[PDB]
RNA sequence: AGAACUGGCGAUGCGGGAUGAACCGAACGUAGAGUUAAGGUGCCGGAAUACACGCUCACAAAAGGUGUUAGUUCAUCUGAACUA
RNA sequence: GCUCCACACAAAGAUGGAUACGAAUAAGGCGUCCUUGUGGCGUCGCUGAACCAUAGCAGGCUAGCAACGGUGCACUUGGCGGAAAGGCCUUGGGUGCUUGCUGGCGAAUUGCAAUGUCAGCGUGGGGAUAAAUCAUUUGUAUACGACUUAGA
């Protein structure tokens, strides 16, 4: 109890070695990481992994992510690659619930009509089971 | 004259209406917040009074006054008013389930020709 | 089924106009779900049908229609100019215009 | 120039436990617990470990840090406000005109009673708050001690007393007999 | 716009029986070629007595970036005239190229000091090769060690006219 | 997209919300604004109070009866600044300004319908923080609208009733939201996960 | 005051200028489709509640600001006077 | 307002669902821990593109397999909602539905598009109910008006 209550508000922080999800550009939904910081707006992003070319960017175009790793000051392409897989951020990312969502609507987009009909009949059955089982107590 | 009273024209009502009430209090008895009379006659009264320091103190005084005829008054029904963020609003009028003749007569402009089916 | 709608819905807006002179040749249409021109490009050319009622039964049914096409995009937000055969009455600005799906070329 | 980061220093001694809501702060101490709403400050609080707190304006500016340093002073006034407390000794001076000040409680008032300061036939009263300890001091004639936790409140009602005594209309220095605050300090001593 | 930076070389015309003049060279920063040659004449009239027709122009180049992904620091000497004659100025600019700095400088000159594209004359731009030669505090603000800040109260732009979310910054 | 949107005023501004509500009227989407008290405006309380009063001193000389009026209940201030943006002379506007229904608070039966907001008029997003603003209900109370105390009394009623419902509902969901977990991992669930849900 | 030249109005519509003899474009047969000038793109109203970096809280001319941002030149360890 | 006869509508823009805490936004939900906290742990958000609902002649007629569901309608208990409450939940039977599963018969010829469907009611003249008015009287009103009484 004598431990203080001051807390917490832990947010995402610009810093070297932070994977950012680029939301508009030729990337448009990929990952990169922050090599190094220019100023309150402009930064320098890249990863050779997901293909994003290394470039300046104005933070408007790009959303941070919970995920980061460790990385030198002003690293380079090859480096950021080696550290990248070294950190296994792709696994980590895709494991998350977030990336599950992006992948989700991505696929729901691709549903062929007939597929979508499958989805109808199934959800009818599954629904019916949950309703059966529930409301018995 | 004053611009207090505008505009100029007549008071549309023969009986006036009551535009204020004493606030209320929760800890009092149930009190009759007001009453209405009938002014009948003017007159003048002589008297004396206790007003310490005034020049009329303990000193016989004369002034005109007004008399108002006041019948003891009969009560029928109650209406509570809800409060709404517009104004008040009624809920329902209630009554005595026996009414006098005259209050029946308030509900007919033509009493004799009517059917008294009210 | 419950929902037989085969047509996207939409709103009629204005006639094309300058700041002063309107030009009631070509109604301007708002489409539900299109936010952007490259979404429009799909719709250009479908058949819009403005549908309403007449209390005097004409052909044996009181529901009447004007037809027409959808010609070209309008503005960046994806308004789409349509031209009917008999121009929309201007009685209806902001009334629901129906955009069918055919001619169908994909 | 939009400073990218700014922080100022706060230390919470063992004597007091600081508990913070989003921005709203409450200090627990031996004397009394103080509650303050900082919602208008616009700033972030951090703690290193259990003894200490740093106040941070991210992406700073001038006016904004100006507010920060003040909240430094307000958390202080809370800390020093509880344990070491605050003692303000007010002094009602007179020579020819006997002053009657009596701090009385009506309906739970505990307000202050001022009379015959420069010959009044009417009672000039001052309201009072909670969290003020009032005393008519013994061992010193013509003086009164008001103390408490909040600097704001003790000097608040002290200022409110010295300004019920305003002498206008007349000679300014005629009677330097008046109502003053003689002492500004703490309760403890040796804290 | 996007700037491009032109090496420019005048031969300005050799007089009778006089060969091959001194081939003046300048680095102009324009948004396209013709603007450059426009300037190179423009300044070169001033920098000593010549005239547009009297002279000539030879070489033109787009000098690309040296190493475009190296974050670099610069300082810049400006000459710009308002209301009266100029005051030669100096700044530092932290960016990813020469062009990006020059641009940002222009936008700034427009944002406060109020002198337009005719008026501004780049004197010299230089990269700061070591650190600690950086005087301006706002620049070296970012030169610290282990630099971190959050999104200053993230402003999301929703693309509809309705949200049901009561959205939050986060 | 609903037949009738029920829009919330809390945390919004005037000018921006006003414009949007307007244009949406002209395209024929019905609207019921709610909780007008809660509305906000740029500028400190001073500046706004001044502009309003400077609108209170505009009258007609021969007689005030048909001259500039003055309105108080925030619904009516909002309504004003909105109706200025519709053409109410023509039959277009008058047919629009009928599609708009403003309230104060959340009167029935709009409590029980889902409220929405307009992300481009919100204050929290638009205004830069650390900059003065004004709440409407205050201003309107200080221009003579009397009913503010009642409004709170009513919301402190609704919000309680609200909180009860929202409780039970959530509670109920814990069943279903947990129940689904047993219908998970089954074949059909495996598929519905493979078909994109 | 009339001095000169040189335009525009007088005989003249059309887009914009919230409105106008002097302003910005623009030559007038009737129509169809396209593209622009000028001016604009919160709503009234057709068109980006676009993107970007910044500044501020709405003829009087010289000014005062323990305003605000950026610079100029002097000297210590930040100061002074100024410029924008 | 009711009853009778004669004769007229019907026995500013829909087409799945308007799908409900509140409060901050330099922060909050949700689950959970334990003493009940201004607590610990997890986690979520970065779109409603969501969620439910959705098959059957515009949605027929018929066979069962499971399961005691879900759903309609009308009877029906009970309670809540007076800010415009006219809305919501709920209990109990029957009635129909079922697509949770598998059956069998029907559709054209509307001929290759030109929605091609599926939002008791006033008239005018009787009979009757209760009025109200003119008129008449009065006077607190008054130029006319208009207003206040009385006239079973």
């Amino acid at each position: 109890s004598t431990d203080s209550i001051v807390k917490a508000s832990n947010w995402r922080l610009v810093e070297v070695g932070r994977v950012v999800l680029i939301k508009k550009g030729q990337s448009a939904g990929k990952l990169a990481a922050i090599v190094e910081i220019i100023d309150q707006k402009k930064v320098l992003i890249d990863g050779p992994k997901a293909g994003v070319p290394r470039q300046a960017i104005n933070l408007g175009q790009v959303v941070l992510t919970p995920l980061t790793f460790a990385l030198p000051r002003g690293a380079r392409t090859a480096t950021v690659s080696k550290k990248w897989a070294a950190a296994a951020v792709c696994e980590k990312w895709a494991a998350s619930s977030w990336a599950k969502k992006i992948a989700q609507r991505e696929r729901r987009a691709a549903l062929t009509d007939f597929e979508r009909f499958q989805v109808m009949v199934l959800r009818k059955q599954k629904r019916y089971t949950v309703k059966k089982a529930l409301a018995k107590a | 004259g004053h611009l207090g009273f505008l505009p100029r024209k007549r008071a549309a009502s023969i009986r006036a209406r009551v535009k204020a009430f004493p606030k209320d209090d929760r800890s009092k008895p149930v009190a009759l917040t007001s009453f209405l009379g009938y002014k009948a006659g003017m007159t003048t009264i002589v008297r004396d009074l206790d007003r310490p320091g005034s020049k009329f103190h303990k000193r016989e005084v004369v002034e005109a006054v007004t008399v108002v005829d006041t019948p003891p008054v009969v009560v029928v029904g109650v209406v509570g008013y809800v409060e709404t963020p517009r104004g008040l609003r009624s809920l329902t009028t209630v009554w005595a389930e026996h009414l006098s003749d005259e209050v029946k007569r308030r509900f007919y402009k033509n009493w004799y020709k009517s059917k008294k089916k009210a | 089924a419950e929902s037989h709608r085969l047509y996207v819905k939409g709103k009629h807006l204005s006639y094309q106009r300058s700041k002063r002179v309107n030009n009631p040749n070509v109604s301007l249409i708002k489409i539900e779900g299109v936010a952007t021109p490259q979404d429009a490009q799909f719709y250009l050319g479908k058949r819009i049908a403005y549908v309403y009622r007449a209390s005097k039964e004409v052909r044996g049914s009181k529901i009447r229609v004007m037809w027409g096409k959808v010609t070209r995009t309008h503005g960046n937000s994806g308004v789409v100019r349509a031209t009917f055969r008999n121009n929309l009455p201007a009685k209806t600005f902001g009334a629901s215009v129906r955009i069918f799906l055919y001619p169908s070329n994909i | 120039m939009k400073y990218i980061q700014t922080e100022q220093q706060i230390e919470v001694p063992e004597g007091v436990t600081v508990s913070i809501k989003s921005r709203i702060v409450k200090v627990v101490g031996p004397r009394g617990t103080l509650t303050k709403n900082l919602k208008h400050i616009d700033v972030t609080f951090t703690k290193v470990n259990n003894q200490l707190i740093k106040v941070a304006v991210h992406n700073g500016g001038r006016k904004h840090v100006a507010a920060l340093r003040t909240v430094k002073s307000l958390v202080d006034n809370m800390i020093t406000g509880v344990t070491k407390g605050y003692k303000y000794k007010m002094r009602y001076v007179y020579a020819h005109f006997p002053i009657n000040v009596n701090i009385v409680e009506k309906d739970g008032a505990k307000f202050i009673e001022v009379r015959n300061f420069l010959g009044d036939k009417k009672i000039r009263n001052v309201p009072v708050r909670d969290g003020v300890t009032i005393e008519f001091s013994t061992n010193v004639k013509d003086e009164i001690v008001l103390s408490g936790n909040s600097v704001e409140d003790v000097s608040q009602n002290a200022a409110d007393l010295q300004q019920i005594c305003r002498v206008r209309n007349k000679d300014i220095r005629k009677f330097l007999d008046g109502i003053y605050v003689s002492h500004k300090g703490f309760i403890t001593e040796d804290l | 716009a996007h700037f491009k930076e032109y090496q420019v070389i005048g031969r300005r015309l050799p007089t009778e029986s006089v060969p091959e003049p001194k081939l003046f060279r300048m680095r102009i920063f324009a948004s396209n070629e013709v603007i450059a040659k426009s300037r190179y004449w423009y300044f070169l009239q001033k920098l000593h007595k010549v005239k547009k027709a009297s002279g000539e122009i030879v070489s033109i180049n787009q000098i690309n970036e040296a190493h475009p992904t190296k974050v670099k620091n610069f300082g810049v000497w400006v000459r710009y005239d308002s209301r009266s004659g100029t005051h030669n100025m100096y700044k530092e600019i932290r960016d990813v190229s020469r062009v990006a700095a020059v641009e940002t400088l222009y936008q700034d000159m427009a944002a406060r000091h109020r002198a337009r594209f005719r008026s501004i004359h780049i004197l010299k731009v230089a990269e700061i090769e070591k650190t600690a030669d950086v005087k301006r505090q706002y620049v070296k603000q970012f030169l610290t060690k282990d630099l971190k800040f959050p999104l200053p109260h993230r402003v999301q732009k929703s693309t509809k006219t309705f949200s049901y979310k009561r959205p939050s910054t986060f | 997209v609903e037949p009738v949107v029920v829009i919330d005023g809390k945390g919004h501004l005037v000018g921006r919300l006003a414009s949007v509500v307007a244009k949406q009227l002209l395209n024929g989407q019905k609207i019921v604004v709610v909780r007008a008290e809660e509305l906000n405006i740029s500028g400190e309380f001073f500046r706004n109070k001044l502009k309003y009063h400077d609108f209170l001193r505009k009258a007609t000389a021969f007689n005030k009866t048909r001259g500039p009026f003055h309105f108080r209940a925030p619904s009516r201030i909002f309504y004003k600044a909105l109706r200025g943006m519709v053409s109410h002379k023509t039959a277009r506007g008058k047919a629009a300004l009928e599609r708009l229904k403003v309230f104060e608070g959340i009167p029935p039966p709009y409590d029980k319908k889902k409220r929405v907001v307009v992300p481009q008029a919100l204050r929290v997003l638009r205004l830069k923080p650390g900059r003065k603003y004004t709440t409407l209900g205050k201003l309107s109370t200080s221009v003579g609208w009397k009913y503010e105390d009642v409004v709170a009394k009513l919301e402190a009623k609704r919000k309680v009733s609200s909180a009860e419902y929202y409780a039970k509902k959530r509670a109920f969901t814990k069943k279903v939201a947990s129940a689904n977990a047993t219908a998970a991992e089954s074949d059909v669930a495996k598929q519905l996960a493979a078909l994109g849900y």
